[PDB]
RNA sequence: GUGAAGCCAGAGGAAACUCUGGUGGAGGCUCGCAGCGGUUCUGACGUGCAAAUCGAUCGUCAAAUCUGAGCAUGGGGGCGAA
RNA sequence: AUUAACGAGAUUCCCACUGUCCCUAUCUACUAUCUAGCGAAACCACAGCCAAGGGAACGGGCUUGGCAAAAUCAGCGGGGAA
RNA sequence: CACAGGGAUAACUGGCUUGUGGCGGCCAAGCGUUCAUAGCGACGUCGCUUUUUGAUCCUUCGAUGUCGGCUCUUCCUAUCAUACCGAAGCAGAAUUCGGUAAGCGUUGGAUUGUUCACCCACUAAUAGGGAACGUGAGCUGGGUUUAGACCGUCGUGAGACAGGUUAGUUUUACCCUACUGAUGAACUCGUCGCAAUGGUAAUUCAGCUUAGUACGAGAGGAACCGCUGAUUCAGAUAAUUGGUUUUUGCGGUUGUCCGACCGGGCAGUGCCGCGAAGCUACCAUCUGCUGGAUAAUGGCUGAACGCCUCUAAGUCAGAAUCCAU
């Protein structure tokens, strides 16, 4: 018989297999749509995640009950150092999907990078691209350029190779990270003269994205273990005098269909899947070289986006940094993938131009009550410490 | 119409179904002990809720035996559940406390005892015009 | 955007910290942490806690 | 813990008698430890430590209370506050 | 027919109290879990992926289809008309 | 209370039937101010369904756990609400009849063991059903239905009552499959990619303006675009607020022990105040896209049928539907 009372499901099933993820390193499984008449651009990067603080500002958006206010929101820290160009890769169209045909690498890779192909690099011989590299001084090259020309003849859709310098970082980590970036511009043979002149030269965040942009993000969400029905799926919990335990699920289904169905929630591994969130907002681009890259225009300090005793679990911010409005998935440490976003936006929430009037840059150890060193003293005086 | 303000923003409801309040004006009743909350929706075994500046049906238990074993209408004007705004400030007064009033939303009594969140002064005019101590 | 200082203590208080209390007699308190609340509403005296502003400039410190 | 008869002293009234303060230590009286018992969790365990046990919460506790040894009643018979 | 006192006897309301509930979160010890040593029992025609059909009128085996790739670990309570 | 048996024979599911229950049609006397058919349908008559109850006795008596609630998943359409439409005895507002449509929802409580029912209140709405009358090695044990006990009626009596009442033990998974997760032999070891197939997600309301406007003698009284919020659902996250304390971190304090002070042990964490880190809460914060082909319906050109006609050849638009991103 039916059902006495009527109940949404628990949960989704579009995010259906809850297993561990694949790779530990996000994926991007799809680029923005090519336009030829805009100039050649990138379209992604990468970078290692920080933490949060909060900040302060007025909202503009005429009707609401908060216009012409000010307003508390909180933020996310992107610790983002320079890329360097190691690469392109060149794709066609076949019946049965695109597959690559070539691909071209520069003469001298770093150590970061050469890292990335071993799993004992401390008693290796470390011969990655020895061979390889000969090939820049033979017949002046014409093998190289041989492989150039393909990719102007065939190809349809040209992306580059990039890894981050994550010396540049507080990680214990050497091995550096590896991915491909699509180029999306005016011409293919624009796109293989713009990638191959960034040829082992850093690039900067700063000319990928800017400021007042709607971004996604991609990464691993945080992991727990072995996880019951009642917080992997969120069940209502069984009466207290129920024998043989009150966290499951009382009924998995009926006699006649006689199997258990893949549609009842059961035990198993939560967290740790592949997620991409959307509709991300960038506040600040931040300079690593600029001493006052946490100071607006009506608070005058002179400080900088680290806060007092560094974030938790996390060094200090040396470099560029991105910040954004709200949350991403992951932890502190994960290394983080940004991507331009493939929506049209209209919204007059997404047009919006943001001036920041306040930084939160007390300690997040405690109950932190000072913005800066200089104004604790200022405050409590002289101790016996100072003599 | 349905009595339910419009443009209300979202905050902390501290006030479930069966629980008792104090009274605020001068009408001759104590307390208020609420039965239904006037924009609750639908969801198993949920009880309704309500927080300060929302219309609520409740019955008098204590006070002239002119109001009692009735039902009215109500406004709530104070909590003592903590919950913050859009300026990021968390506060909470000492009591809970309501007022009596009509469908079309004008105040049964005259005065007002104490100080009452901004959020029913906002929403409610009659209530504001008979308050003291704002938020 | 302001400061404010803590009712019981005196320390400085931030945007977003903290918490703020309307009493029955329509007074107005301002906290910035825990400590300071609980010992409020235990009703301790804040010229008698030895950390305190009103301590120390009683004291002479 | 409570405080029955009997006994001492003082006060009131014409008498018959009445009031107050002590002393005394009765009751199949009462709170509660050991013993004796077994209300609930319809708790633990339920191929158990155990063919009836374990834990917490409970009933009675100076008398129709608890208990050892010796002796008597034997199957259509015994014994039974049933 | 009433009835003071008494009751681990059945029932209705009130004050206080609380995770019984809105709505669920967190901590400690012993397990489970992995290892060394030691080491049983219940049960068992043969076995063990489904949809429909007909059939002793609810198939694991038959007929027509869907399909179908070694050896394995922690849990689970739909079926085996267990 | 006992034994030998019986599915040759009742009490539950399943199977055939459909009287009875439920639902749908045909004709046209009549109602409807005139006017059979806007909305209805007397006398008659044809069907459908297996969520009622009967009729039968095919399977099970060397046993298939017998009411109701709680929890959880999926399916049907005879559509309560939501999308887009046709009709009226449709001026506007509110209503009534009909089509495509099951994508998405369909509640908080007082009394009763209840299924069923009846009230109070919110809401867009508080639709009807199946899955062994779904679901006891998932719970519960209030009822019914063993043994103790009381009452009424009945019986000379032992005892009876689909009459009332009170107390009454809910056992086992370590095997196979199914399901949720996790490793892995064979073709050298790695880095970066493609995408067959499988899954799929959003939902409803309010305020302002349009506007006291259209319509209407008056009383009354809309809608499209535009702006800002909120309900139910989903995926994350911990700057801030709150909870948690073996940080046994600092402080206070009782009993006892180390002769006193200092510094400590024990009372399975002696007890109390504050308490970072970690976990965590619509008790906290962030985020949730647009292409194609269609159904109902309204049209274009246009014969059959020298006129007419959305259709027969050809063709336009088009829904919360369908297939993809
Ligand atoms: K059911
Ligand atoms: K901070
Ligand atoms: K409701
Ligand atoms: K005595
Ligand atoms: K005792
Ligand atoms: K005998
Ligand atoms: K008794
Ligand atoms: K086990
Ligand atoms: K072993
Ligand atoms: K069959
Ligand atoms: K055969
Ligand atoms: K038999
Ligand atoms: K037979
Ligand atoms: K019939
Ligand atoms: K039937
Ligand atoms: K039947
Ligand atoms: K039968
Ligand atoms: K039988
Ligand atoms: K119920
Ligand atoms: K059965
Ligand atoms: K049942
Ligand atoms: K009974
Ligand atoms: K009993
Ligand atoms: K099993
Ligand atoms: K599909
Ligand atoms: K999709
Ligand atoms: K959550
Ligand atoms: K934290
Ligand atoms: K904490
Ligand atoms: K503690
Ligand atoms: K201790
Ligand atoms: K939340
Ligand atoms: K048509
Ligand atoms: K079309
Ligand atoms: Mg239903
Ligand atoms: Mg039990
Ligand atoms: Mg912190
Ligand atoms: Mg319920
Ligand atoms: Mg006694
Ligand atoms: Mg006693
Ligand atoms: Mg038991
Ligand atoms: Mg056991
Ligand atoms: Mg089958
Ligand atoms: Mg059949
Ligand atoms: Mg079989
Ligand atoms: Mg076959
Ligand atoms: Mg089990
Ligand atoms: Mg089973
Ligand atoms: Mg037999
Ligand atoms: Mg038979
Ligand atoms: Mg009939
Ligand atoms: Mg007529
Ligand atoms: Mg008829
Ligand atoms: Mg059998
Ligand atoms: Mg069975
Ligand atoms: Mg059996
Ligand atoms: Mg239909
Ligand atoms: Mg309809
Ligand atoms: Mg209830
Ligand atoms: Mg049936
Ligand atoms: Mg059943
Ligand atoms: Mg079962
Ligand atoms: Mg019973
Ligand atoms: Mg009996
Ligand atoms: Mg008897
Ligand atoms: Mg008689
Ligand atoms: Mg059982
Ligand atoms: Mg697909
Ligand atoms: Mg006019
Ligand atoms: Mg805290
Ligand atoms: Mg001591
Ligand atoms: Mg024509």
């Amino acid at each position: 018989s039916h059902r006495k009372y009527e109940a949404p499901r628990h949960g989704s099933l579009a995010f259906l297999p809850r297993k561990r993820a694949a790779r530990h390193r996000g994926r991007v499984k799809s680029f923005p749509k090519d336009d030829p008449k805009k100039p050649v651009h990138l379209t992604a990067a990468m970078g290692y995640k920080a933490g949060m603080t909060t900040i302060v500002r007025d909202l503009d958006r005429p009707g609401a009950k908060a216009h012409k206010k000010e307003v508390v929101e909180a933020v996310t820290i992107i610790d983002c150092p320079p890329m360097v160009v190691v690469g392109l890769v060149g794709y066609i169209e076949t019946p049965r999907g695109l597959r690559s045909l070539t691909t071209v690498w520069a003469e001298h890779l770093s150590d970061e990078v050469k890292r990335r192909f071993y799993k004992n690099w401390y008693k290796s011989k470390k011969k990655a691209f020895t061979k390889y590299a000969k090939k820049y001084a033979e017949n002046n090259g014409a093998s190289i350029t041989r492989e150039l020309e393909r990719i102007k003849k065939y190809c349809t859709v040209v992306r580059v190779l990039a890894h981050t310098q994550i010396r540049k970082t507080p990680l214990k980590q050497k091995k550096a990270h590896l991915m491909e970036i699509q180029i999306n511009g005016g011409s293919v043979a624009d796109k293989v003269e713009f990638g191959r002149s960034l040829f082992e030269k850093p690039v900067t965040i700063d000319t990928i994205f800017e400021k007042d942009e709607m971004i996604d993000v991609i990464a691993v969400t945080k992991g727990h273990g072995f996880v019951g029905v009642t917080a992997r799926w969120g069940t209502k919990k069984l009466p207290r005098k129920t024998h043989k335990g009150l966290r499951k699920v009382a009924c998995i289904g009926a006699w006649h269909p006689s199997h258990v169905q893949w549609t009842v929630a059961r035990a198993g591994q939560m967290g740790y899947h592949h997620r991409t969130s959307v509709n991300h907002k960038i506040y600040r681009i931040g300079k690593g070289d600029d001493e006052a890259n946490a100071s607006t225009e009506t608070d005058l300090t002179k400080k900088k986006i680290t806060p007092m005793g560094g974030f938790v679990r996390y060094g200090e911010v040396n470099n560029d940094y991105v910040m954004i409005k709200g949350s991403v998935p992951g932890v502190k440490k994960r290394i983080m993938t940004l991507r331009k976003s493939l929506f049209t936006h209209t919204s007059r929430k997404a047009l919006e131009k943001v001036e920041l009037k306040w930084i939160d840059t007390s300690s997040e150890f405690g109950h932190g009550a000072f913005q800066t060193a200089a104004e604790k003293k200022q405050f409590m005086g002289t101790l016996k410490k100072d003599l | 119409k349905r009595g339910a303000p419009g443009g209300k923003l979202k905050m902390t409801l501290g006030l479930p179904v069966g629980a008792i309040m104090n009274c605020a004006d001068n009408s001759g009743a104590r307390n208020l002990y609420i039965i239904a909350v006037k924009g609750a929706g639908a969801r198993l075994n949920r009880l309704p809720a309500g927080g300060v500046g929302d219309m609520v049906m409740a019955t008098v238990k204590k006070g002239k035996p002119e109001l009692r074993k009735k039902v009215h209408p109500a406004v709530i004007v104070r909590q003592a559940k903590p919950w913050k705004r859009f300026d990021g400030v968390f506060l909470y007064f000492e009591d809970n406390a309501g007022v009596i009033v009509n469908p079309k939303g004008e105040m049964k009594g005259s005065a007002i005892t104490g100080p009452v969140g901004k959020e029913a002064a906002e929403l409610w005019p009659r209530i504001a015009s008979n308050a003291g101590v704002v938020m | 955007m302001r400061t404010y200082e803590d009712t019981f203590s005196g320390q400085r208080i931030y945007p977003g910290k903290g918490k703020l209390y309307v009493r029955g007699d329509s007074k107005i308190f301002r906290f910035q942490n825990g400590k300071s609340e609980s010992l409020f509403l235990q009703r301790k005296n804040p010229r008698r806690i030895a950390w305190t502003v009103l301590y120390r400039r009683q004291h002479r410190k």
